[PDB]
């Protein structure tokens, strides 16, 4: 049935607001104090129903830099008031391996790993340029920032200095009128179409899309005393919560209907994405409910998590034994959906009375994993475990796929993009829906394989045969070729590799004799490289971690003299799993 | 002297830092007392920033028309059967003079010694008063005025008219609520209209705040009414509210025994316009930041030990710790508007002062020896009143190093129980500073008329009140 809990021990939170992410790649994301916890995505062949063996937790402690840091508070006031920086929210982009911090000044940065890449930064003001909210761009790669004039700032990025990301300022839109300082306070960016929020509750959409087009923005609800509590957008259909209420704004054919909730105490939108059925779940500490978006609001109960939940509340009625000899609640810290949305992840706590503090470091909470359906699919908007962690949460239930696919089926339907530049050709490839099911697979299977994309590789090699004249892609095509038991191209030289300190030459023959290994010319051997079949000679591998299958680092082989095709590969795989697109670990 | 310490914690804006060039200049001689003159409107250092529920005049858009509240059964012995509140006298001791006061009678200072002291000592139902407050008020009182004090034994508010000048007064009204202990007690300042008083606000330990239209002209100097159903009552079911601030004319601050905040609109209660957790438990007080140079901004310290300043228009975003306590069961905040900044206590002996816009710029103002009980501050002068659990009142000036930037603070009061004798002590005497006594409550009067004037309270149900000087 359910997964075990995921014990958060010792973190603390700085408010009941929501501080859970969970990442493309797989990756939670807690925004506790003072630094942000990550659940790093983990692989194990078996968990005992363990989602400990799923995610290890741990401190993911960054390096916030005060854009602001130099100048003196003003129509805020509250701005520089606490001067070490701290995370206040956190969202992990939608698209790269990637993330952005809103910080408790004002300041939106983005990291790789932990390095910094850019503090978004722009015009004039410090009204300008000092932020409350962004949002990742859904479909291409860029961002948006909210500020204190009711004003939306974008971001796009390449830019480069060689190859290194780096974000600038690039369009800008005016919500408020000039004479007001009411700040933006949401931004639920979805799709082709983008809805954004005020401090005085009026809320605005637009469609932000051929760019060239200054694009046109539309009130959709009045300013209202009434605090928005949390916004979203279910196919062009907005939500919002309130204190009691619940609205719902068709963008479709622009029409407001809601209900209210009885609770009164704020509460959280959870959308059920999958049911082509414009489903959502209101979530509160107390209760929560579906609410079907039809022109009227409907609510049916089910809830599918809530079963759960009450079970897990009602076994913690020993702990304060049945009755009400105290007074117990159900706190929820943080909720979030899968990257592809099938599963869900709760951060609660379970307390009483009118508690005794207990200092900061001491404190524990749980996260719940839970299954929102019945059945699931490998889905484009998550990678690696993320994959695993959907198939584990579903109870080992393989994934829907495509009729007659099966796992030695060619990529691309065997329709290879030959005619494409080798970086493209691989992209061409490594976007394929195939290569997504195999990749998942291979995760569930005892041995991986990559045959269906060899295949493709040989297919690419041969094609240019009279271009392989290094050695490197040589012992590598012929490798392939041994693999896919096929007829090599031939040759009759050797090959000579090295690593820092020493050098090993091989017979370009005894690249076929053995999938697994290579034997040297001085009779030692050695493992294989698995993106590229090439020696390994070196400690300066990366490993998949599914697989074990370990990786050449280019980055780290200034020695060796690898060919387009040789070379090509390692680049472009440096980083990417080919056997279960999880990305590798420096070992 | 200053120059950009004051630059650092207030910003630029040449209007702000000329309002705290007049408060510098005016009140960096007063070191425990400041001259009348400079509270004065013709004054050339006259700083008055009145709170955020003047400026519109409210009444009419809140109170409106029947919301009214209500009936009025003097008859005394029905006002003793169900607010038993003496049979004894308090033995007093002021200065060398034994006197014996029973409830309803007071000592007039300008009759005690030289008789040069303006103000009196009241024996309220002593026991005590659980909050008062002087309803600053202007137009038609020439030199007269209203404070209430809330009193509890099924417990009630009496309210009092009074003479700026001499510090006359009499007991005009008597209201039997039965609402139980009544705190933050406040005028609205907002409601006028003719056909008397002002209206007056609290929150009371059913849970609710609640406001009443305060009435009733000279045809009859003192009555007993039975408030019975009071003009308005914010409130909110399975929650209870613990604390409230005004934040304009015509909305509430308030947090609750479950470490929520909520945001009211008096022209529409009930639904609030934002409820969220900001605590982990019962909220102790809440303190309202306005200032006419930045976003109005909220201040809230409770049981959980934690000390936040937040901006309502999104809270999420603004959360800004001061500093996290031992977690007291009191720690009372106000918000002090010539500097700024919020004046509270710890858990235990200090008070401090934080700028609203400087939250790392913590003063300390005193520290002594007893958990400090209350505190009083002004719109006119810098001035903080502080009366500790020892029973003692403390007076002191802000422009600490707080406009200063390179010593502190007397003590007016101090109460004393006997160790057997029934004899209560108060001792004018002078001192600075490098049960059934203690003190519930103080208060400045803060209008230009009777600026200098403050009222302070003890358990013991001893009020006294007293325009300050050199004795």
């Amino acid at each position: 049935k359910l997964l075990k809990d995921l014990l958060v021990d010792r973190k603390e939170f700085e408010d009941w607001k929501n501080n859970l992410t969970w990442a493309r790649d797989g990756t939670l994301y807690l925004t506790t104090f003072p630094d942000i916890s990550i659940g790093q995505p983990k692989y194990a062949k078996d968990i005992n129903c363990n989602s400990k063996n799923l995610f290890h937790v741990k401190e993911f402690p960054l390096e916030f830099e005060n854009k602001l840091d130099f100048e003196l508070a003003q129509q805020n006031g509250l701005l520089n008031s606490q001067p070490v920086c701290y995370p206040r929210v956190c969202k992990p982009s939608p698209i790269d391996d990637w993330m952005a911090v809103l910080s408790n000044n004002g300041n939106v940065s983005v990291f790789k790993d932990n390095k910094m890449l850019t503090n978004l930064d722009s015009k004039g003001n410090l009204s300008s340029r000092t932020y409350h909210c962004f949002e990742w761009n859904p479909i291409e790669s860029s961002i948006v920032v909210g500020n204190e004039d009711g004003e939306l700032q974008f971001f796009s990025i390449r830019k480069n200095s060689e190859n290194t990301p780096e974000f600038y300022f690039e369009s800008s839109i005016r919500l408020s009128d000039a004479g007001s300082k009411d700040w933006v306070t949401h931004i639920v960016w979805y799709e082709d179409v983008l809805v954004a929020a005020l401090s005085n509750n009026s809320v605005f959409s637009m469609t932000v899309s051929a760019s060239s087009h200054q694009p046109v923005s539309r009130m959709i609800q009045n300013a209202s005393r009434r605090k928005i509590t949390d916004l979203k957008i279910v196919d062009y259909k907005v939500v919002l919560t309130c204190p009691g209420y619940v609205h719902k704004i068709d963008l479709k054919n622009y029409s407001i209907s809601s209900l209210k909730t009885g609770s009164l105490e704020n509460f959280h939108i959870i959308p059920l994405n999958h049911e082509k059925e414009s489903t959502i779940l209101l979530m509160s500490n107390k209760t929560s409910y579906k609410v079907l978006l039809e022109d009227e609001l409907h609510v049916t109960a089910d809830n599918i998590i809530a079963p759960y939940l009450e079970k897990k509340f009602k076994k913690w009625s020993t702990i304060w034994n049945e009755f009400n000899n105290y007074e117990t609640t159900l706190v929820i810290h943080g909720i979030s959906l899968s990257p592809d949305g099938y599963s869900i992840a709760i951060v609660y706590d379970m307390e009483r009375v009118a508690f005794k503090y207990k200092i900061a470091s001491e404190q524990s909470f749980n996260i719940m994993f839970a299954p929102l359906y019945h059945t699931w699919t490998i889905s484009e908007r998550a990678v690696g475990l993320a994959w695993y962690q959907t198939y584990q949460i579903y109870n080992q239930s393989l994934p829907k796929l495509p009729e007659n696919f099966s796992m030695n089926k060619k990529l691309l339907n065997g329709n290879y993009p030959i005619s494409l530049d080798f970086q493209s050709y691989l992209n061409a490839l490594m976007k394929s829906e195939e290569m997504r099911i195999i990749m998942f697979l291979n995760m569930t299977i005892d041995k991986p394989s990559i045959l269906s994309f060899l295949e493709a590789l040989y297919e690419y090699a041969i094609n240019k045969k009279s271009e392989l004249t290094n050695s490197f892609d040589l012992a590598c095509v012929l490798s392939i070729a041994a693999i896919l038991k096929r007829e090599a191209p031939i040759y009759n030289g050797t090959l000579l590799m090295k690593n820092s300190f020493l050098e090993e030459t091989f017979n370009l023959e005894s690249f076929t004799a053995d999938p697994e290994t290579v034997t040297s010319t001085t009779n030692n051997t050695w493992k294989r490289c698995g993106v590229t079949l090439l020696p390994i000679l070196t400690t300066h591998v990366k490993i998949c971690p599914v697989s074990k299958q370990r990786v050449i680092d280019i980055k780290r082989d200034d020695l060796n003299d690898y060919g387009w095709f040789t070379r090509g590969l390692l680049e472009r795989f440096n980083e990417i799993s080919v056997y279960c697109g999880t990305t590798l670990e420096v070992m | 002297s200053a120059r950009d310490k004051i630059e650092r914690i207030y910003g630029l804006n040449k209007e702000k830092l000329l309002l705290l060039a007049k408060v510098k200049e005016g009140f960096e001689t007063s070191v425990f007392d400041f001259p009348f003159k400079n509270i004065q409107p013709d004054s050339p250092y006259f700083v008055c920033l009145d709170p955020p529920c003047k400026k519109e005049s409210a009444y009419n858009k809140v109170i409106g028309d029947k919301n009214r509240t209500v009936y009025h059964e003097i008859n005394k012995t029905e006002f003793e059967n169900m607010i038993k509140l003496r049979t004894k006298r308090l033995k007093l001791l002021i200065g060398e003079v034994d006197a014996e006061v029973s409830t309803g009678d007071k000592i007039e200072f300008p009759v005690l010694a030289n008789g040069k002291r303006r103000g009196f000592i009241y024996n309220v139902g002593g026991t005590d008063i659980a909050w008062l407050n002087i309803e600053e008020n202007t137009d038609i009182g020439k030199d007269i005025q209203y404070l209430a004090v809330a009193v509890s034994q099924s417990s009630c508010i009496q309210i009092f008219k009074m003479n700026t000048s001499t510090l006359h007064c009499v007991k005009v009204q008597t209201i039997v609520h039965s609402f139980g202990e009544v705190w933050d007690l406040k005028w609205h300042e907002g409601c006028h209209a003719p056909h008397l008083v002002g209206c007056l606000s609290f929150v009371s330990q059913e849970g609710t705040i609640n406001f009443l239209e305060i009435i009733d002209n000279a045809t009859d100097v003192h009555v007993f009414k039975m408030c019975e159903k009071p003009s308005l009552t914010l409130s909110l079911a399975d929650s209870l509210i613990t604390t409230f601030d005004f934040l304009s004319p015509t909305t509430v601050v308030c947090g609750f025994k479950n470490g929520f905040v909520a945001e009211f609109d008096l022209t529409d209660p009930e639904v609030p316009s934002f409820y969220d957790q900001v605590h982990d438990s019962y909220i102790l007080s809440v303190s309202t930041a306005y200032s006419d140079f930045e976003d109005t901004v909220v201040s809230t310290v409770a049981v959980d030990g934690y000390f936040y300043i937040f901006n309502p228009k999104d809270i999420a975003t603004t959360k800004t710790t001061v500093s996290r306590f031992r977690g007291s069961n009191l720690v009372p905040v106000v918000y002090c508007p010539q500097i700024y900044s919020y004046i509270y206590s710890d858990g235990a002996s200090s008070l401090r002062a934080v700028p609203s816009r400087a939250a790392f710029a913590v003063h300390p103002l005193v520290s002594r020896e007893t958990t400090i009980t209350a505190i009083g501050v002004s719109r006119l002068h810098p001035m903080v009143l502080a009366g500790s659990a020892d029973g003692s009142l403390i007076i002191t000036n802000a422009a600490r190093r707080l406009l200063h930037g390179i010593q502190k603070s007397l003590r007016l009061w101090k109460w004393d129980y006997s160790i057997k004798d029934d004899k209560y002590r108060i001792d004018s005497s002078y001192e600075v500073y490098p049960h059934g006594i203690n003190i519930t409550c103080t208060k400045w009067n803060e209008t230009s008329a009777g600026g200098k004037c403050y009222a302070f309270s003890n358990s013991a149900g001893l009020l006294t009140l007293e325009y300050l000087s050199l004795e």
